[PDB]
């Protein structure tokens, strides 16, 4: 791996998904929905990125 | 060259899937790739023949 | 500046690809999203010289 | 075009052109950026206000 | 490092403030950082299981 | 300092134009808009230190 990276990544993800899943703040708890909401949108982000690389050789 | 690709990706992402994010959708993604790159070709084309 | 096309285009694209597609359902654009697509760069264009103008003007 | 000059061209193309972006709208861009420069000031003055 | 403190500080400024900017909503604020480090500690977990 | 200064001014600038200045009609900015713009300077600064020390 490439420890400086991992972490690169991982705020760039949590940047993206907190928006997109934390819809507001009103506990300090993640509730069950917002905690797979959270796990769902990395993997399918990388999902998307893997698509997109591919599609961009092939085509 | 490799920064695109997390822009397609966000642009994409954005258009095809939505909270709480379950449902993988393939056939969405191609497309907005598809209509991205010819997105970018008009705005190439658009831009070039503006520095004459 | 063989690089500076690159650059600018990818964000131009970025800006404007938000701006002028609200779906994407085929994979191909349509002539009022095409021409949306051009006028953007152009307007942006346009917006920027007049901003930098008024910079030097003030 | 520097950082600047962008963000203030982001800004103004925002709050003065719709899509489909055929008809220009010089008049609102002068505005904007006029108005934009007055609130870097007050900006700017508010913040060294703050640094003790 | 630093980068992280911006991201999060803007996350939750669009979060519990809204214009006029009047008052400061603290107890929003804190609670919006540790929601924000737990959303952090599960996308560490969910990226790192499966680069496997 | 002298050059850190400057990025931060713009960026909270940029930040802050969009969330309080709603339509541009004239140059002038009245004096609502003018206090909503200072204020969105402060609350951010606070929000920043909230943020730093609670880290």
């Amino acid at each position: 791996n490439s420890k400086q990276k991992v972490q690169m990544s991982i705020h760039q993800f949590t940047n993206i998904c907190f928006k997109k899943c934390v819809e507001s703040v009103n506990d300090s708890n993640l509730s069950s929905q917002e905690e797979q909401c959270l796990s769902n949108c990395v993997n399918r982000f990388l999902d998307t990125n893997i698509r997109i690389v591919n599609g961009l050789q092939n085509t | 060259a490799t920064e695109l690709v997390n822009k397609i990706s966000e642009n994409c992402f954005e258009k095809c899937l939505t909270s709480p994010y379950a449902t993988r959708n393939d056939a969405c993604i191609d497309q907005c790739l598809a209509k991205y790159m010819r997105s970018w070709n008009v705005i190439s084309k658009a831009y070039i023949s503006r520095i004459q």
